[PDB]
């Protein structure tokens, strides 16, 4: 169904959690994106908002900015979209 | 439980519990300081149902860690201030797939919230 | 210091308020931003997150994206920053 | 005006204006630095009338050069921090020939006072 | 306990509200009181004050002036009494 | 201009002051007004309000009710008018 880390993140507002706290974001991709400049989750979500929450564009950009596969990109997009539906 | 629980709280009092049948709404002063909730308002949203607003007394205080449970008229409980209050003005707090409750302080500001979402 | 519209936007979660709901944003600038794609306050706040809360960059971007002056840019930046401090 | 005003200040905040009908209480921070007035107490004496005690929220700071006016319930004003606040718990600040408005800090110390005296 | 019209009347000073704005005064009662000469709320209150705020006297006067029964007279007397307590 | 009693009456709400507490009303005038039915100051004020705050009408009424002269009637009218302007 849903990853538990996803449930933990969507349970509460993102606040100031690192991008690694995002569901489907492990140390490899998290470090990649932090070096890319997306060192925090809220900047990444703003990109997701900037991408107007589109699944395809967001997932493709995420892969091109770190290398997330279809599974990882799908999970991250789902977590962000659910959090937006919950708190945004 | 099929009702995903989403809570947000920025003050010393958080939404301790929400009754799915709308019998009561339960909060806690989860801090270590007694919280004065004078004139505070409770706004309950049940999906698309109209908002129900309950207001605290002009001088009401919820002590640290204490439990305040606002019962509806149909709850059948007896108010025991400052621990139990029965909102006889409201028969039921309502039901629905989108049960979100926002607590409004004396300054008309939301500081605590719990939303229950069902598929 | 602050307008009542600014406080009303700040006093509550942004939800899905239009870009015009932002402080210092009237019909002309809000319409321009909607033309640019920022059709909602959440898109602008996501841009602000991507901007990582820089005042000068955000205000310059707003001026280049709707012709806002220092007044309107300052008002919008203050409103978004306060909303972030409150809810983010 | 038939109401002599006595102004005294040893801190940064001075009592700018007092309403003779008790509709509002106005104070001014005449220094160049913001004054934090968290939980400061305002005590209003109307001749021999019992003291009316007003308490600010736990964290409140007045910016330098700004004006905060404390309005009564009978005034009908609208609160708008950090510049406008309304005390709904009191209908009016009271009237009388000897109106004394004393600003008391969180430490229970008098730092400002303005007295309205009528012959 | 308290009627909403009564709450609205007592919340603010009566000022120059018509007799119809009084609690317990319908359209027929308001028109009758206007024709009798008590065309305004404050004149009716003064007549109530002329009767030394007596419940029985004021209710009997209202009944003989417009035809109010127990409930209407009681509501009007309560409204005037609460207005006198709040402001007078 | 005004007697000390006038200042005392005006400076505070009338409440339940006797008819003698009115400015320019003596013990004999107050007793006569009580005999006629105006046994309290607020009764005299209500009579003054019924007369729609007319100076000549109020002075003539006081003269015909308690035998008050031009000076006493003028003082009482001024006291009631100032009280109305201050509180009503």
């Amino acid at each position: 169904t849903t990853s538990q880390k996803h449930r933990d993140f969507v349970a509460e507002p993102m606040g100031e959690k690192p991008v690694g706290s995002l569901a489907g974001i492990g140390e490899v991709l998290g470090k990649k994106l932090e070096e890319r400049g997306f060192d925090k989750a809220y900047v990444v979500l703003g990109q997701f908002l900037v991408l107007k929450k589109d699944e395809d564009l967001f997932r493709e950009w995420l892969k091109d900015t770190c290398g997330a596969n279809a599974k990882q990109s799908r999970d991250c997009f789902g977590c962000l979209r659910e959090w937006c539906d919950a708190f945004l | 439980s099929s009702f995903s629980q989403h809570a947000r709280t920025s003050g010393r009092v958080a939404v301790e519990e929400v009754d799915e049948e709308g019998k009561f709404v339960r909060l806690r002063n989860k801090s270590n300081e007694d919280q004065s909730m004078g004139n505070w308002q409770i706004k309950r949203q049940n999906g698309d149902d109209p908002l129900l607003t309950y207001r605290f007394p002009p001088k009401f205080t919820l002590k640290a860690g204490q439990v305040v449970t606002i019962w509806a008229a149909g709850a059948g409980a007896t108010h025991s201030p400052p621990t139990d209050l029965v909102w006889k003005a409201q028969n039921t707090w309502g039901c629905g797939n989108s049960l979100r409750t926002a607590l409004i302080n004396s300054t008309g500001e939301e500081v605590a919230m719990r939303k229950l979402v069902r598929s």
